RNA sequence: GGACCUGGCGGUGCUUCAUAUCCCUCUAGAGGAGCCUGUUCUGUAAUCGAUAAACCCCGAUCAACCUCACCACCUCUUGCUCAGCCUAUAUACCGCCAUCUUAACCCUGAUGAAGGCUACAAAGUACGUUAGGUCAAGGUGUAGCCCAUGAGGUGGCAAGAAAUGGGCUACAUUUUCUACCCCAGAAAAUUUAGC
């Protein structure tokens, strides 16, 4: 166990530290930062270690050193809280309050923070079914004519999740010497690798390896996966491709080309068309390769 | 004098200080390497270097004044033996345009030296390593191209029935 | 030797596999880590 | 498996996005929306939202495949749509002016009703209780049948006794029994619907 | 720690050019640390806290 | 060698310096 | 002898379901020819025993008209050099591989054995071991024979039959040959795994 006299120590020595440090890299210390401080002890103390925790750091003690001495009575013996023979202070004030807002009340894309989580902020241990009890509590409010203030003191109690749709990257357009609008991307399959620029207009013309698709493609099958990217959103003979693979075999190549050339035409198609394509696996990268 | 932790600290631990902890020791620190060290440290080695002939501004000069590249190797190991075998090697480069080559002097050298030349670039490359040491080798590389100047050069009979 | 040579002519770490694991295992052979 | 289980297939279906909002119900509203947090796995090679896709065809070519060789798989079925065509077209020409109306020149049609001709409804599981192996008649699914027909049908094609006639041909000329209710398989159907009514007593096994 | 953490956690103690890519001598240098390791804990007896670290 | 290796550690060991 | 407590039941059946391993289901081959081996029987006086040590120089290969081993006969020995043998021993040591062993507190029952849960909550809280293998990429000793466990010579030896275990080859029409790398021309029943 760390006294408090332990962390002054630590504190003034680190700002000792701190000083060296700001010394020994040239940097003036009055301005020396903790970004600073991480890459100077970065550089001074390479480290190729995975693990982040497992390099070297230097940081504010307090950051480390973590501290639960809650103490719940002062020297006369007498409790601060009014609910501490309860056991459960904190939890038992926060029904309370609840309660009362629901009193109150009465006259008048995110979920429900987790058990480990209630379980910290109000830094008690507590079972199951009292956080069922709290949450029927919340919900109960929630179903209510709740007000500002109550909508604030639920939202304290909701985390927020995200979704995988805005995580779609849809490539910037580019513009060629002549004016041409176009775009660009890759793709991958097995070990054949691809290139795709996809023109914004065009007669469906595509090059591959500067070869006529139905000649660098002879089997129907690599042709049929060409055309699935514009087939799915309607837009055969309405662009130019310009693609260069490399690597893997027939199917693997054609593979690789769809996908950089649906990539490439994210660009000029809608944001629902883009969520279409993603939805029919054509903007997915498949990880199946040969195992050992 | 650095309060310096290194290690993934236990439940409710702590990064091992720095005395005893031999994750720190095991760092190749560069502690005697600072900014301010190194630029004392090239600050007095100044006194050591030459300048760089102004007339050369840029490549283009660079492979017109002086056509022929020699690139030789160097590699640092640690161990008690210095010696490495593949430090013998020598790469002689020249541009074939800059040799003073008529017509046929040319299609002669080209066809001499075969894949040595590379059409796009116009540079012949003769690598050396036959010789132990890397001097022995750069005579070798100077010579075997001044015989094949030479021998571009001389029309034989069999010359003639192209 | 090279005599033997010449009439024929006219005609990793070398350690055993489990010191090499205890000294992988150990760390004390350099670079070599587990996948 | 390289896929994580969060990753569900994919659905192809061209026309299935275009659908309008207003269409949409409630549930199938959730389900899109669903949909956007969900990965998706990569589609395969293989099916695509071209208006020639028959997943029927696609799944006889896979079954007669030896050895991945699927290039080879195809070329015998384009081979046998092909000859299933000529033989109608030439069947068609030679007919009279009232038989012209009764005859499908159509390839698919007629392999989709020829492998539908060949699908039993009652098939048997090898049960031994009492010391003694004894069949018992069973419902199959329809996956299950749509697969014995296919699987009937390439065996009765790769027959040895057909010596020198080449796949395409000898796949046609069944396709177009199996048409008309007749030869091998329709045989090998009946025997079944036929061996399995004689084993009615032994239902009571299951 | 396990053998697993060698690059995660843990580092390595004895350190040389040897088993790189195109390098030679790494069995040489393992010889030379493994007679090493035996001769300093044979010359410190009950005095080595801690593995050495060979560095070159 | 395990020879100049061996003698060595034995050679140093009745000189009072080695375990 | 009366009443009670903890039990164990090394437990036994049925009912319902979870019911994955194993079932059914799907794919693929695995019988047959020809040769080489493992084991058995028979036979010999003997070993179809071996080439850091021979044929064999397309692949491989058998006996070779080689040498060592074996059988029957014989010769020499102070020999080579206070000779010589690879003969044993890790069942002597070391090295190297492998086996196996190495809680407290609080309540209840009158302070008996004993018991302690209800959430719209009623007492519960906290290193050795081995008749081990390896004398081929390694060592240190120890023993044996020396008129023979040394060195030679003359002949012989080079098997036969099954039943089963394993292995190697060719086995095709969705094939083969040429051009190309895929729009051409000519040929002709048990099991066993696997998702
Ligand atoms: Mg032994
Ligand atoms: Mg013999």
């Amino acid at each position: 166990t760390y006294t408090e006299d332990f962390i002054k120590k630590q504190i003034e020595e680190f700002n000792i530290g701190k000083r060296h440090l700001a010394n020994m890299m040239g940097e003036d210390p009055e301005t020396f930062t903790q970004e600073d401080i991480d890459r100077a002890i970065a550089y001074l103390f390479p480290s190729g270690l995975f693990e982040k925790r497992a390099r070297p750091v230097m940081k504010h003690p307090e950051q480390i050193f973590p501290r639960q001495r809650a103490i719940q009575w002062g020297e006369d013996g007498r409790p601060f809280h009014y609910l501490f023979y309860t056991g459960k202070q904190s939890y038992y004030s926060l029904m309370h309050d609840v309660y009362g807002m629901l009193l109150n009340l009465e006259k008048h894309g995110s979920r429900w923070l987790i058990k480990e989580e209630l379980e910290e902020m109000l830094v008690e241990k507590l079972s199951d079914l009292d956080y069922m009890q709290f949450i029927r509590l919340l919900e109960k409010l929630l179903t209510s004519q709740c007000g500002a203030a109550e909508e604030e003191f639920v939202q304290r109690f909701r985390r927020s999740v995200t979704l995988e749709s805005k995580k779609q990257l849809i490539e910037p357009v580019q513009y060629d010497e002549q004016g041409m609008a176009f775009s660009k991307s890759e793709g991958k399959r097995k070990t054949a690798k691809a290139e795709a620029i996809v023109y914004k207009h065009g007669s469906g013309r595509i090059k591959v390896n500067g070869i006529d698709y139905q000649l660098y493609f002879p089997i129907t099958q690599d042709r049929e996966q060409l055309m699935f990217p514009f087939h799915f959103v309607d837009r055969l003979g309405k662009h130019d491709v310009t693609c260069t693979v490399s690597g893997g075999g027939r199917s693997a190549q054609a593979g690789a080309i769809r996908l950089a050339m649906a990539k490439a035409l994210c660009s000029f198609v809608t944001e629902d068309e883009v969520e279409w394509m993603r939805q029919a696996g054509l903007l997915t990268t498949d990880p199946r390769v040969r195992e050992r | 004098p650095l309060p310096v932790r290194m290690g993934y600290p236990v439940k409710k631990g702590v990064p091992m200080a720095k005395e005893g902890n031999l994750e720190l020791l095991k760092i190749p620190n560069f502690l005697h390497l600072t900014p301010v060290a190194i630029k004392k440290h090239c600050e007095a080695l100044k006194d050591f270097c030459t300048e760089w002939p102004a007339a050369l501004d840029s490549d283009e000069k660079c492979e017109k004044h002086f056509p022929i590249e020699i690139d030789s190797t160097d590699y640092v190991s640690s161990g008690p033996s210095v010696r490495n075998p593949r430090a013998r090697v020598v790469v002689l480069r020249v541009k074939l345009s800059s040799l003073n080559l008529d017509d046929h002097a040319k299609k002669k050298l080209i066809k001499l030296v075969g894949e040595r030349y590379c059409k796009t670039t116009d540079v012949l490359t003769i690598k050396t390593d036959r010789c132990p040491l890397r001097r022995q080798n750069y005579d070798y590389a100077v010579y075997l191209l001044t015989v094949l100047y030479h021998e571009s050069w001389n029309t034989e009979e069999w010359e003639k029935s192209k | 030797a090279d005599e033997r040579l010449r009439i024929n002519s006219l005609r990793r770490w070398r350690l055993s596999r489990i010191v090499f694991r205890h000294l992988a295992d150990h760390g004390q052979l350099s670079g070599i880590q587990r996948a | 498996s390289r896929y994580s289980p969060e990753f569900k297939d994919p659905l192809i279906d061209k026309e299935y996005y275009r659908k309008p909002v207003e269409e949409l119900t409630e549930e199938e509203k959730y389900v899109r929306e669903l949909k956007k947090t969900q990965l998706i796995k990569a589609a395969p090679a293989g099916k695509t939202s071209s208006v020639f896709e028959d997943p029927v065809i696609s799944k006889f070519t896979n079954m007669m495949m030896i050895g991945g060789n699927k290039v080879l798989a195809r070329s015998l079925m384009i081979q046998t749509l092909e000859a299933v065509k000529r033989k109608q077209f030439e069947k068609y020409h030679a007919a009279s002016a009232e038989e012209q109306a009764t005859i499908e020149r159509n390839p698919y049609t007629i392999f989709h009703q020829a492998l539908k001709n060949c699908e039993p409804m009652i098939g048997l599981v090898p049960i031994l209780k009492g010391g003694r192996f004894y069949q018992v008649p069973v419902p199959l699914p329809d996956r299950r049948r749509r697969f014995l027909a296919m699987k009937w049908m390439i065996t009765e094609c790769r027959d040895k006794k057909h010596q020198r006639t080449l796949m395409p041909e000898k796949l046609s000329h069944k396709l177009l029994e199996a048409f008309h209710n007749q030869g091998p398989v329709i045989k090998r159907k009946h025997d079944l619907h036929k061996m399995a009514e004689a084993n009615r007593a032994l239902a009571h096994y299951r | 720690h396990a053998p697993h953490y060698i690059a995660h956690r843990k580092g390595w103690l004895s350190l040389h050019t040897g088993n790189l890519d195109g390098e030679d001598h790494a069995a040489e240098r393992t010889v030379e640390d493994v007679f090493l390791r035996k001769f300093m804990w044979g010359t410190f007896p009950g005095c080595l806290a801690d593995q050495l670290v060979l560095k070159r | 060698n395990h020879h100049t290796y061996a003698e060595l550690m034995q050679t140093l060991r009745f000189l009072g310096l080695y375990r």
